[PDB]
Order: C-alpha cells, then structure tokens, then sequence
C-alpha cells in the first residue's frame, strides 16, 4: 500500500505519456503550436544556458589545466577538454537549464490553464488536450534541447581553448590537435542522445504535472516545486545509464 | 509554542545522521586524525638533496 | 637566467629549484642576440625568503 | 529600472542580514522548526526523505559518473591505477559542490520560494505587518539562520556519498583492488581542498537562500505566479552557484595548484 500510492502518479504519467505518443503518430501535428512553443522555451532557457555553461567550462578547463601541468602532461589538455564538453558538460547543463526553466515553465502554464478551468472549457468543445497541447510542447522540449546541448559543447569548447590560451599559457596547436584524441563518432552520437531523451522527458513530466496541479493557492507552486525535482532525479538517473551505454562503446577501445 | 513531537522527531533524525556523517567522513575519509597529528610524533631527517 | 638553449618542455610555470626543492616558478623565456648569435634568457619569480 | 532592481534586491538582502540576531534571540522555535523542515523536507516530498534523499541521489549519480567515465578513459589509455587520484579531484574540485548546489537550489529554494509566495498570495505576511511583526526579520532570517545550521550535514553527507559511490563503482563494478584505490585517494587529497570546498557550500547556500526568499517574498499574481517566481529564482539560482564555485576556485589554486606528483 505504501508503494502503491506514488504508482498511481507513475502509472497517470505512463498513460499520458502513451496517449501522447498516440496523438503524435495518428493524428495531424499542430504546427503552430509547436512553433510558438519551441520559441517560448528558446526565449526562457538560452541566456541562462550560456550563463551557466561558459563559467562552468572555464572552471573545468582551469582545474584540468593546472592538475595536468603539475602532472607535466600539459599537450593533452585538449583531449580532456574535448571528452567532458561533448559527453557530460553538454547534456549536463542541458539537463539544468531546461528542468529548471524550461520544464518548470511549461508545469506553470499548463497549471495556470488548468486552474482557470482552460483545460475544461476544452474538453466540454470536443477537443483533446493531449493532441492540442501535450505533443506541441514536447516536441518543442525535445528540439530545443537538441540545439541547446550543440550550442552549450560549441561554447564551451571554444572557451575552453580561449581560456587556456590567453590565461594558462598552454600551447594552442595541443587544444585543438588533441581534441579528437579521444571524442568520435560515439560521443557525439550518445550526447545527441542524451539531449533527445533528456528535453522530451523534461516536457513529459511537466506537462503531467501542470495537467493534474491542485489549485489552491500553493497547489501550482507546489506543482513547479514536484516538477523540477522529478526532472533533476529522473534526468541524472538516465545521464548514467547512457553514460554506462556510452562508455561500452568507446573512442579509446 | 510549537513543540508537535513530530517536527522534534525529524529534528532528531537529522541530527543523528548528521552526527554519523560528520564522524565518518572525519575518520574513514579525510582522516582527521592523521591530518592534525593525533597519536603520531615528529621527525627530521637531513637530506643532501631533497630528490623531489 | 642565460643559457644556450631554453631545452624542451620548459615553459612559463616551471618550478625553480634550491637543493631539489620548489623556491620559485619561471617567468618568461625570450631570445636575445649576444654577440649575433640568439640566446635563451629566463626570468625567475623567486620568494625572497630563500635568497 | 535596471539600477532600482540592484537597489531593491540589495536592501532586502541587507535588511535579511542586519535581522539576524533579532531572528536568533527572538525567534528559536521557529528556526527550529524550519530546520526540521529544510532537513527532512515538506508536502508530498517529506515522505521519501526530503531533501537528504534528492541530495544524496543527485551526489550519487555524480560520483558514479566520475568513477565511470575516469575508469573507461584511464583503461583505453592504461594508466587505469590513477582513478582513485582521478575522482577526488573531480569531486572535490568541480563536481561535487557544484551538483550539490542546484540539488540544494531546487528543493530548499523551490520550496522557500512556494511557501513566501503562499503566504505573499494569502495575505499572511499582512497579518505578520499588522500584528506589529518585522515580517522579513520573522521570515527571511529565520530561513537564512535554518540554512546556515542545515548546509554542514547536508554538504557532509554529499561528499560523504560522493566519494563512496565513486569507490563503489570502482572497485566492485570494475572490480579494482580497494587499496590502490584507497591508496591513491588517501594520498592526494587535501583537507585543505574539503575545509575550502565547505566554506564556497556555505557561502553558497546563504547566497541561494537569499535570492529565493527574495523572489518567494515579493509574489504577485495568485497561485499562477508562484510558479514563474520558482522558475526565475532557479535559473538565478544556478548562475549564481556556478558563478561562485568558479571565483572561489580561481582565488584558491590560482597561483598554488596545491597537488605534486612529480619531482
């Protein structure tokens, strides 16, 4: 009985999360929803992605910087710049900046419908709300982390090398000869992974959630709250498994 | 005020896990004992070169 | 610091050494013409307690 | 507009702080009760653990995405013994207080973000006001004290469950000997490196418990703009820590690397 009371919540998300797979592959896509969405979590989540990926690709490059010249292996640098930012650095920051902003804010306005009785004048017109709305916003999540962990590997590797060029003194031909030492085809293949899984399990659960808020007055608050700490444990739990399934692969074996 | 017996018993939990993380991390991991000095006593040594 | 030659996988952030211990870190590295032929010249950062 | 918000937000963070020993001599039941709270959680999240629970999933998986990635690369090269010298450093440096941070953003700051505005929206800071209450002194100070009591346990438990999944996966998984890994982690890692490495989670978690009183204290709209208020607060959130964990490490090593291994 214990257990069975979050299976109920875990068994709504599934049965959504089914239907919206039905309503994506059966009946016609809604564009301009999809359009408006995908610019909306754009607009929310790109300055805070760069925010919080340049600082932390500095602070990486800078560790692996000064561990790798006291160890005396400072031409390699590159390779560890590379191998990061591409399969950790890049879905990793995309995990935080779209549960955070992204998840959060799709949880929030399908909250603040469902409370202002939105999604009930809906469904008394006929419509279903998981065609109109659900697939829009997670086919938007989903692209919109796609571009965003490209961008977030791009950024960070380009201040990585400008970093350690005009900071550290390492030798600029070591960055950028040593980058594909040991990232591939693989890496960026299961990073382009990562982030596919990463945006469309993001928009899942907050779409989920925003449909089943509470009201009240801390019901949608909560509802965010629940959200971004659902998207947090299932997005790391996910990180490790594909990165176990990456690293069975591998550029070095 | 206040005092619900059920705040007390999360307050009480967390401070026993607090205790035991505090006291394992400082013995089993960071060897806090070691770092400071207790139970070791001190040596020199005279090297003509300090070989690293 | 002259020399003839700097030598390999010597660059800025090199420990300086007193009877094998750290006492400093290299500076810069440069080349300078004595007597037409190029020279290696280092500059040391030392802490002055050990001068 | 861009200098009135610097402004506005500065003179709350100051009244916060001058509110301090006001908040600690008045109020000791109430700080109590909300360090129960941050510490074992609240609503339908109190029941798996609070936030001891997330944080220490959240450090878990970090540690065993260190061990898991350092293994793989060091075997491809060979120099596969290093991986215990390998994830202290990853941990200690960049990993943990940085993944312990937005754990702690999410669940404390969501949740003292939800529960200022919830009082915002229901009028009961109004009743604190009319009541003849400093209503910031009542409630801001009270979660800065709560957090600054909660972060030590909460970060000792981090690193705590960080370095033993990275050990754990290490050496079971892949089935290295526990003394070389014990030996190689023992022997270069720094106390020096975890006492600095609380002292940036301390700062750190004040910081972030500031910034989501500021936004959970100042609500508008209903229970609709509660929501948005969570999400800005955590995107602020994660820049700030981020931010700080990258100053704090550029003052520390920028001129000692403090680590040899070589002569």
């Amino acid at each position: 009985g214990q257990l069975e009371k979050p299976l109920a919540t875990v068994g709504g998300f599934f049965k959504m999360s089914v239907m919206t797979g039905k309503a994506l592959f059966t009946r016609p896509f809604q564009w301009k929803e999809f359009v408006l969405q995908s610019w909306f979590l754009i607009r929310v989540a790109f300055l805070p992605t760069l925010a919080v990926s340049i600082p932390l690709t500095v602070l990486i490059i800078f560790t692996l910087n000064i561990l790798l010249a006291e160890f005396g292996a400072a031409d390699v640098s590159g390779a560890g710049a590379a191998l990061g930012a591409v399969t950790q650095l890049g879905p990793l920051v995309t995990v935080l900046v779209v549960a955070g902003a992204g998840s959060t804010a799709i949880c929030a306005d399908l909250g603040a419908r469902t409370v202002r009785e939105e999604i009930d004048a809906l469904e008394v017109l006929g419509i279903d709300p998981i065609e109109r709305l659900v697939v829009p916003r997670v086919v938007a999540s989903t692209f919109v982390a796609f571009m965003l962990n490209g961008a977030v590997i791009t950024i960070g590797l380009v201040g990585g090398f400008f970093f350690g060029v005009y900071i550290q003194n390492v030798s600029a031909g070591a960055y950028v000869s040593t980058l594909t030492l040991l990232t591939g085809f693989p890496e960026v293949l299961i990073s382009v992974v990562k982030a596919t899984l990463f945006g469309m399990i993001a928009g899942l659960v907050g779409c989920y959630r925003g449909l089943t808020v509470a009201g009240g007055s801390k019901g949608v608050g909560t509802a965010v709250n629940e959200t971004l700490v659902l998207c947090v444990v299932a997005l790391f739990a996910v990180n490790v498994v594909l990165t176990t399934i990456g690293v069975r692969f591998g550029t070095g074996r | 005020m206040l005092l619900t017996r059920f705040i007390k018993m999360q307050l009480v939990i967390f401070l026993t896990l607090t205790l035991v993380a505090l006291v394992v991390l400082a013995l089993f991991y960071l060897r806090l004992p070691t770092w400071a000095g207790l139970g070791m006593y001190k040596l020199n040594a005279d090297l003509p070169n300090s070989g690293g | 610091v002259l020399s003839g030659r700097a030598g390999l996988s010597m660059d800025p952030g090199s420990k300086v050494t007193f009877n094998g211990v750290p006492i400093g870190r290299l500076a810069s590295i440069d080349v300078v013409e004595v007597d037409d032929n190029p020279e290696a010249r280092l500059t040391l950062d030392v802490d002055p307690k050990y001068l | 507009r861009f200098l009135d918000s610097m402004g506005h937000v500065a003179w709350f963070v100051v009244q916060a702080i001058v509110h301090v020993p006001h908040a600690f001599r008045h109020y000791r039941r109430e700080s109590l009760r909300l360090v129960a709270e941050i510490g074992m959680g609240t609503g339908a999240m109190a029941v798996i653990g609070g936030t001891v629970a997330i944080i220490g999933f959240v450090t878990l998986s970090a540690g065993s995405l260190i061990a898991i990635q350092g293994f793989a690369s060091l075997g491809n090269i060979g120099v596969e013994a290093f991986t215990g010298f390998f994830a202290a450093l990853a941990n200690i440096r960049v990993v943990a207080p940085v993944v312990t941070g937005q754990a702690l953003a999410a669940t404390v700051g969501a949740g003292a973000t939800a529960e200022l505005g919830a009082m915002r929206i229901s009028e009961e800071v109004d009743a604190l006001e009319v009541m003849g209450i400093k209503s910031i002194s009542y409630l801001v100070s009270t979660r800065i004290m709560a957090g600054a009591i909660v972060i030590i346990p909460l970060y000792a438990m981090a690193i705590l469950l960080s370095f033993m999944s990275a050990q754990l996966v290490t050496t079971i998984f892949y089935s290295q000997s526990v003394g070389t890994y014990e030996h190689y982690f023992h022997t270069f890692l720094r106390v020096d490196d975890v006492m600095w490495s609380f002292l940036e989670v301390i700062i750190m978690s004040v910081i972030v418990m500031l910034n989501h009183c500021y936004f959970g204290y100042f609500a508008s709209g209903g229970a609709v703009g509660v929501g948005e208020a969570v999400g800005r607060s955590m995107r602020t959130s994660l820049i700030a820590i981020v931010l700080v964990v990258l100053l704090a490490s550029l003052a520390l090593y920028g001129t000692d690397p403090n680590f040899n291994l070589t002569v």
